[PDB]
RNA sequence: UUGACGUUAGCGACAGAAGAAGCACCGGCUAACUCCGUGCCAGCAGCCGCGGUAAUACGGAGGGUGCGAGCGUUAAUCGGAAUUACUGGGCGUAAAGCGCAUGCAGGUGGUUUGUUAAGUCAGAUGUGAAAGCCCGGGGCUCAACCUCGGAAUAGCAUUUGAA
RNA sequence: UAGGUGGGAUUAGCUAGUUGGUGAGGUAAGGGCUCACCAAGGCGACGAUCCCUAGCUGGUCUGAGAGGAUGAUCAGCCACAC
C-alpha cells in the first residue's frame, strides 16, 4: 500500500509542513494548517507523552511516505547498526531512492519522486531501479533514463528544488539530469525539527 | 532556563461534618537540563494553585547531580519508601529508557541516555524521591579519584 | 530463602489455569445449542442477557453468550464458540461466534461488523 | 558462631565509618592484613598496623574526605555459604569501574583492574566503592 | 591412564568393591559448589580392599552387569 | 560407499550446490562426512562459481571415494583453475 | 543430439487512470468527539465500569485515530510479574519464625606452618556436525531469500602451569 | 562407562538372574547374555520402586540478562510400519 488520500490533512494533524505539496504555494494558503482536521480542529490541548511520541513518529513516516511495517524495520536496522539509533534511522530514510530523487529535484514531491522511480524513469549506476525503498549508497549516480529526460514534470521539479535549500551531501547536474549521492547526510544536515529521540523511545515503550 | 514538568496531579479529600473538602496535589519537577534538578509537591483547593505552589517549592529545593555529558558516570540505585530505582549509563542514541515520573526527573535534569527500571512502589511521589536520591549518589571519576587520593587514570588502571 | 535451602528444594514454578477450559486450547469450538434462554446479570447491572447452553464436540456442556441485538438460535442450532467472559454473568466463559455456522450476522449492524458477522453494505 | 572473619572485618570497617570512628581494631589474620593492604593501596583506608605477637590485632585507620566516609559500599561477595569465582573475562566492575572488586588470584590479592590487566581471574572477596 | 580415586563403600560382593567417587560441582542454578557422588562397582581380584579403604580405580571391559571398573591401586587402608 | 557428490541447497530455481564427501546411502542433502567445496551454477559478479579443495578431493579419492560425474567435471575445472 | 518447469525469468512495444481499499477503534488505561435514537431497556465490556433523559461507554451518522491487502477476534507462549526473587523478594502488626529444645545426615566453620592440587585460575591440544543466531562481505533491480569468511557453541576430555 | 536430560513422596522401600563369584554355553564382540553351581548380595532420601506425562538434540519463541516456554518446516539420532 501507499497512503493515497488527502495530503494537507496529515500536515494539519502533525501541526507542521511535511512538504507533501511542492512549495510553489505556501501550505497555509492551501489549508487551515494551524487547525487539525475535522470538526474538533480548533480544539487542541494536552497530549500525553505517548501521544507526543506517536505524533513525532508519524511526522517522520508521513514526510517520507513509509508505512509502519517498513518504518518499524528501519528502526530495527537503525538499532542493529553501530552508533546512534536515532541518527541511523534518519540516514536510512534519507538513503531511499524515492527520497534521493526528491532531494536531487527530479520530483517535486516525495510522491512524484516515487512515481518516477516506480514507472522506471530512474537509473542507479546506469541500471534501471524501480524500487522506491532501494538504498542509494555513497558515490552512487542517480540519473534519468533518456526516455524520461523529456518529461516536463521533471524540468518543473528542478526549478521547484531551486526554491529550497540545497543538500550539501548530494550533487546534481540538472542539465544532464544526473545526481551523485556524495555521502550519507549527517544529523546536522537534516531538519532539527525532527526529534529522532522520541521515535527511539516509542519503539521501546 | 529551568524546564518545569508536572509529574502528577491528584485529587485528595478531607472528610468533614458537612461532606468532603476536595483538594489537589501537584507533583512537579524543575531543572536546568544540565545537572540541577528539584522536585516540588504543592497542595491547594484549585489545580493551578497546586501546580504553582509545587513549582515554587521545586525551584528552592534544586540540587546538583554529576552527569557525564547527558548520561550517568556509573550505575546507581535509589530507594524511598517502597520505591526502588535502578539507573544505568547508556550509549548516545538510547534515549531515556525510564518509566513514569522517573523519565520527567531525568528529562529536566539533562539526562538524555539512560537505562532505568523501577522496582517496588511506582507511586510518583516516592519514585521521584528515589530517583533524586540516586542521582545524588552519583560521583564523577574525578570526585572518586579525589577521595581515594589517586588520579582519574589510576582509578581506571 | 538461603541458597542451601534452594539447593535442597528449588523455587516452585506456578501452575496457571485457563479461564476457557472447555476450548481445550483451541481457538474456537463447535457445539449444538441445547437451551437458548435469557438470564439476569449480577447486580449492579440490569438486563435480560441472551445465552445458550451448548454441548461442544469434546463433550463439554458450557454456557455461551449471544452478543449483539437479536439472534436466530433455536435449540439444536449448531454454533461456534470462542473464549470471552461476560463479567456481568457469573458462569458465562464463552461467546457464540456470530456469523458462523447456524448463527447469523446481527441484522443492520454497520460499525464493528466483522465482530458480529455482518457483510459489507452494498453501497 | 563466627564463620566468616572476612565479612566481620568488612562489617567492622563499614560500622566504624558509619560511627565516624577514627580507627577500628579487630583480631588480625593473613587475609585480613592482605585486604587491608589493598584497601590502603586503593586509597580507601588511611593506614593499617598489626600489633601483638601472641594474639595479633589489626588496626585499620579509617579515611574521611569532606567529613563523609571514603568507603560508600563494602559488600562481601564470596560468602562461606556461597563462594564466587570469576574468570578474567567475567570479573565484576564496581561503581562503573570507579569502585574496586577485590579478587584473590593465584598471584595474590588484587583489584579487578589489575586482575584483568594480569589476565587472571579468581575468587571475588568484596566490592569496595 | 585416566583413573579415578575413591573410597570403598561396600566389600560384601566377592571380588567386587563398590567405590564412592566424589565430585565437587557448581550448582547449575544457585551457584553454590556441591558434593555429588558417583558409586562405581569395581573389580577386586584378590579381595584386597575393605570397607573404608581409599582406592584408585580404572575403567576396563565389562566384567559383569554392573562392573566395568577395576582396582588399580589401594591408596590408603582403613582404620 | 563414500562418494564426492553435489548437495543441492539454494532456493527454488536458484540451485546452489555444496560439494560434499558422503556415504552414498544418505540423502544427497543429508548426513555428509565433509564439505570440500561448492558450486554455484548461476554465479554472477564477484560470487565464485566453483570453490573446490582439490587436496581434500585427492585425500578422499585415495581412500576409495567415488566422484559423481558432475563433481568429476568440476574437478577438471578446478584443475584448469589451478 | 539431451529442459519437466515453459506460452520461463529478463527485456521491449502498445493503449489508457485506465483494472485494483479495506478493517478496527475514538470513557480512562490508549492515538482519536460530536449529533441523533434509546432510557438500568436494548445493548456494551480486557480492566475499572457504562445504560434508570442533554450517554464523547449502547445503536446509527458526521468527523477523527490507528493500521493497510489486510484489519480484527479467539486460542497459545514468554514479557511486563522483583508476582517462586541465582541474577533479584520476603516473614513484629500486611501471607510468613516450628510451642520449646536436643540431635544424626547435611550445610558452615577460629589461628597458623608445610604440603597436595580436588574446587579455583591461566594456557595448549582434541572435540563442541551442517543449518540457524551474530559480525563483516558477496548475489538476486531493493527486500525477503540465497551465499562466503569470521565470531559463537559460555561445555567436556587430555595436558602444562599458578597457588 | 561417566555426566546431563520432565512431574508426583497424599509413590519409601525395591530386587531374587535379583548382585557378585566359578564354570559351561552363547555372540562379530565384553557381559547374568543364558544355564548349572556357590555366596547374599544389589539399588534407594545425590529420591530407588511406583504412578502420570513425554520421542531426544541442533534449534525455535520470549527475555536486558539470568531465565521461562517449546521441539512444525530444515538437519542428526532413536522408535514404529493393521
Ligand atoms: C450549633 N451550631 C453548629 C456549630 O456552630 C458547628 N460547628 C461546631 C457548625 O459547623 C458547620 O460550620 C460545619 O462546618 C459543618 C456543617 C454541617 O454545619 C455547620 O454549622 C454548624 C452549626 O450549625
Amino acid at each position: 500500500a501507499r497512503y493515497l488520500g488527502p495530503k494537507l490533512k496529515l500536515s494539519r494533524r502533525e501541526g507542521t509542513d511535511l512538504f507533501l505539496k511542492s512549495g510553489v504555494r505556501a501550505i497555509d494558503t492551501k489549508c487551515k494548517i494551524d487547525n487539525a482536521p475535522g470538526v474538533h480542529g480548533a480544539r487542541r490541548g494536552r497530549l500525553s507523552e505517548y501521544g507526543v511520541q506517536l505524533r513525532e513518529k508519524q511526522k517522520v513516516r508521513r514526510m517520507y511516505g513509509v508505512l509502519e511495517k517498513q518504518f518499524r524495520n528501519y528502526y530495527k536496522e537503525a538499532a542493529r547498526l553501530k552508533g546512534n539509533t536515532g541518527e541511523n534511522l534518519l540516514q536510512l530514510l534519507e538513503g531511499r531512492l524515492d527520497n534521493v530523487v526528491y532531494r536531487m529535484g527530479f520530483g517535486a514531491t516525495r510522491a512524484e519522486a516515487r512515481q518516477l522511480v516506480s514507472h522506471k524513469a530512474i537509473l542507479v549506476n546506469g541500471k534501471v531501479v524501480n524500487v522506491p525503498s532501494f538504498k542509494v549508497a555513497a558515490n552512487d549516480v542517480v540519473s534519468i533514463r533518456e526516455k524520461a529526460k523529456q518529461q516536463s514534470r521533471i524540468k518543473a521539479a528542478l526549478e521547484v528544488a531551486e526554491q529550497r535549500e540545497k543538500p550539501t551531501w548530494i550533487e546534481v547536474d540538472g542539465g544532464k539530469m544526473e545526481g551523485t549521492f556524495k555521502r550519507m547526510p549527517e544529523r546536522s544536515d537534516l531538519s532539527a525539527d525532527i526529534n529522532e529521540q522520541l521515535i527511539v523511545e516509542l519503539y521501546s515503550k | 532556563d529551568l524546564q518545569e514538568k508536572l509529574i502528577a496531579v491528584n485529587r485528595v479529600s478531607k472528610t468533614v461534618k458537612g461532606g468532603r473538602i476536595m483538594s489537589f496535589t501537584a507533583l512537579t519537577v524543575v531543572g536546568d537540563g544540565n545537572g540541577r534538578v528539584g522536585f516540588g509537591y504543592g497542595k491547594a483547593r484549585e489545580v493551578p494553585a497546586a501546580i504553582q505552589k509545587a513549582m515554587e517549592k521545586a525551584r528552592r529545593n534544586m540540587t546538583t547531580i554529576a552527569l557525564n555529558e547527558g548520561t550517568l558516570h556509573h550505575p546507581v540505585k535509589g530507594r524511598h519508601s517502597g520505591s526502588k530505582v535502578y539507573m544505568q549509563p547508556a550509549a548516545e542514541g538510547t534515549g531515556v529508557i525510564a518509566g513514569g515520573a522517573m523519565r520527567a526527573v531525568l528529562e529536566v535534569a539533562g539526562v538524555h541516555n539512560v537505562l532505568s527500571k523501577a522496582y517496588g512502589s511506582t507511586n510518583p511521589i516516592n519514585i521521584v524521591r528515589a530517583t533524586i536520591d540516586a542521582l545524588g549518589s552519583m560521583k564523577s571519576p574525578e570526585m572518586v579519584a579525589a577521595k581515594r587520593g589517586l588520579t582519574v587514570e589510576s582509578i581506571s588502571e | 530463602a538461603t541458597i542451601n535451602q534452594l539447593v535442597r528444594k528449588p523455587r516452585a514454578k506456578q501452575v496457571v489455569k485457563s479461564n476457557v477450559p472447555a476450548l481445550e486450547a483451541c481457538p474456537q469450538k463447535r457445539g449444538v445449542c441445547t437451551r437458548v434462554y435469557t438470564t439476569t446479570p449480577k447486580k449492579p447491572n440490569s438486563a435480560l442477557r441472551k445465552v445458550c447452553r451448548v454441548r461442544l464436540t469434546n463433550g463439554f456442556e458450557v454456557t455461551s453468550y449471544i452478543g449483539g441485538e437479536g439472534h436466530n438460535l433455536q435449540e439444536h442450532s449448531v454454533v461456534l464458540i470462542r473464549g470471552g467472559r461476560v463479567k456481568d454473568l457469573p458462569g458465562v466463559r464463552y461467546h457464540t461466534v456470530r456469523g458462523a455456522l447456524d448463527c447469523a450476522g446481527v441484522n443492520d449492524r454497520k460499525q464493528g461488523r466483522s465482530k458480529y458477522g455482518v457483510k459489507r453494505p452494498k453501497s | 558462631s563466627m564463620q566468616d572473619p572476612i565479612s566481620d572485618m568488612l562489617t567492622r570497617v563499614r560500622n566504624g565509618q558509619a560511627a565516624n570512628k577514627v580507627a577500628v581494631k579487630m583480631p588480625s589474620s593473613k587475609l585480613k592484613v592482605a585486604i587491608a593492604a589493598l584497601l590502603k593501596a586503593e586509597g580507601y583506608i588511611v593506614d593499617f598496623a598489626v600489633e601483638g605477637e601472641a594474639k595479633p590485632e589489626l588496626e585499620v585507620t579509617l579515611k574521611y574526605f569532606q567529613a563523609k566516609p571514603v568507603i560508600e559500599q563494602l559488600k562481601r561477595v564470596s560468602r562461606p555459604g556461597l563462594r564466587v569465582y570469576k574468570k578474567k573475562d567475567q570479573l565484576p566492575s564496581v561503581m562503573g569501574g570507579l569502585g574496586i572488586a577485590i579478587v584473590s588470584t593465584s598471584k595474590g590479592l588484587m583489584s579487578d583492574r589489575a586482575a584483568r590487566k594480569a589476565g587472571l581471574g579468581g575468587e571475588i572477596i568484596c566490592y569496595v566503592a | 591412564k585416566r583413573t579415578q580415586q575413591g573410597r570403598v563403600v561396600s566389600d560384601k560382593m566377592d571380588k567386587s568393591i563398590t567405590v564412592a567417587i566424589e565430585r565437587f560441582v557448581k550448582h547449575p542454578i544457585y551457584g553454590k559448589y556441591v558434593k555429588r557422588t558417583t558409586k562405581v562397582h569395581a573389580h577386586d581380584e584378590n579381595n584386597e580392599c575393605g570397607l573404608g579403604d581409599t582406592v584408585e580405580i580404572a575403567e576396563c571391559r565389562p566384567l559383569s552387569k554392573t562392573k566395568s571398573w577395576t582396582l588399580v591401586k589401594v591408596l590408603e587402608k582403613a582404620k | 560407499m563414500v562418494t564426492i557428490r553435489l548437495a543441492r541447497h539454494g532456493a527454488k530455481k536458484r540451485p546452489f550446490y555444496q560439494i560434499v564427501v558422503a556415504d552414498s546411502r544418505n540423502a544427497a542433502t543429508g548426513r555428509f562426512i565433509e564439505k570440500v567445496g561448492f558450486f554455484n551454477p548461476t554465479a554472477k559478479g564477484q560470487e565464485e562459481g566453483l570453490r573446490l579443495d582439490l587436496d581434500r578431493v585427492n585425500h578422499w579419492v585415495g581412500q576409495g571415494a567415488s566422484v559423481s560425474d558432475r563433481v568429476a567435471k568440476l574437478v577438471k575445472d578446478a584443475q584448469k583453475a589451478a
